[PDB]
RNA sequence: GUACCCAUAUCCGCAGCAGGUCUCCAAGGUGAACAGCCUCUGGCAUGUUGGAACAAUGUAGGUAAGGGAAGUCGGCAAGC
RNA sequence: AGGCGGCCGCCCCCUCGCCCGUCACGCACCGCACGUUCGUGGGGAACCUGGCGCUAAACCAUUCGUAGACGACCUGCUUCUGGGUCGGGGUUUCGUACGUAGCAGAGCAGCUCCCUCGCUGCGAUCUAUUGAAAGUCAGCCCUCGACACAAGGGUUUGUC
């Protein structure tokens, strides 16, 4: 889903600086990645095999 | 292999959504027949005239949002169909709908 | 989510952000409240209590 | 001469064709009204098909922040 | 885009694995073509036998919505942390339900204890119960609360 963030912006040389800026911000749930396999590749003169 | 009788509170307001006005109360009864066929298992479903009145009591497009029903399963005789069982859905009235769940009626 | 295949500073990357407020309002409609305790403290007792 | 239809199915139009054809009887409410809308007597099964889903395009209908004709040959249509 | 080659040690034999000389035979098929080759050539369907192994997966049906014109695509299914239907809450949407009570209510009418805001009746609304009532997933969240269901089916698919 998506939420706001009230964020302090430390970017000098702008109207944006030293003020709070609300930005549209997505949330992506990322469970941990369980490792199973290993794949090897050979550089062929037609590509990758 | 039984002759059992249960009760349900079918939610017609969420079994009908996005359906037009002139074809709403028939889709209510098609969905009641499909719900009876799914629950009690037999394809033969007979619904009563009291349940007909209870569905069609408020026109074609103001279908009531929930109806308490009682599903009995009986056997068929006298040169019967290949489906020997049939679900006779009957209507039982109740004032309120909250805290009412599925009851096996003796 | 893939790592960027090129390297850029551009004053767009590597800024130590300061998150201040992330709203968790009712996204199922118009959100009025932040937390459940704050909603109960604003409204008060009902028939359920 | 005396039946029957007298019609979105008994007439004419090549047809059970949104076309055409002359008359009498007329209820209750709102309403100035035989206006429009809802009921009664009296008729009907939606007009030569049903079922499932609600894609583009279309045909009818309704809206839309701010501008208000800047579009267009022309305020055409729609709306006040 | 790999499969034959090289080394060590054994295995049953060869001391003709070859060049020159002697001897005699094998079809000498009597003039005739497509003969000799990497062929135990390529793949498919079956026949009898030895040894070593294998015991599945798609498609339909049902459900699903993250996708859908129809096809197509992402999904669930077990007898236990399985799904489905109700119910319960969480959220939200509108705005305070019916009923009851009121020395609230513009006022009006009637009665006699002759009633020192007397009582009764009509009466748009208002107040208290009331942030009430009602809907809430069908394309929202959690439920191990109550019922039932679960391997129940049809079609097809092999490499000397
Ligand atoms: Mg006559
Ligand atoms: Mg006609
Ligand atoms: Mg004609
Ligand atoms: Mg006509
Ligand atoms: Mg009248
Ligand atoms: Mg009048
Ligand atoms: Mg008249
Ligand atoms: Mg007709
Ligand atoms: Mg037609
Ligand atoms: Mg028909
Ligand atoms: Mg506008
Ligand atoms: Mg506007
Ligand atoms: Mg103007
Ligand atoms: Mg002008
Ligand atoms: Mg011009
Ligand atoms: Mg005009
Ligand atoms: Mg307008
Ligand atoms: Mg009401």
């Amino acid at each position: 889903g998506m939420t706001h963030i009230v964020r302090e912006v430390d970017r000098p040389g702008s109207k944006v600086n030293k003020k709070e800026v609300v930005e549209a911000v997505t949330i992506v749930e990322t469970p941990p990645m369980v490792v199973v396999g290993i794949v090897g590749y050979v550089e062929t003169p037609r590509g990758l095999r | 292999n039984e002759v059992v009788t249960r009760e349900y509170t079918i939610n017609i307001h969420k079994r009908i959504h996005g359906v037009g006005f002139k074809k709403r109360a028939p889709r209510a009864l098609k969905e009641i027949r499909k719900f009876a066929m799914k629950e009690m298992g037999t394809p033969d479903v007979r619904i009563d005239t009291r349940l007909n009145k209870a569905v069609w009591a408020k026109g074609i497009r103001n279908v009531p949002y929930r109806i308490r029903v009682r599903l009995s399963r009986k056997r068929n005789e006298d040169e019967d169909s290949p489906n020997k069982l049939y679900t006779l859905v009957t209507y039982v009235p109740v004032t309120t709908f909250k805290n009412l769940q599925t009851v096996n009626v003796d | 989510l893939r790592k960027s295949l090129l390297v850029q500073t551009k004053r767009r990357a590597l800024e130590k952000i300061d998150l201040k407020f992330i709203d968790t309002t009712s996204k199922f409609g118009h959100g009025r409240f932040q937390t459940m305790e704050e909603k109960k403290a604003f409204m008060g007792p009902l028939k359920k209590d």
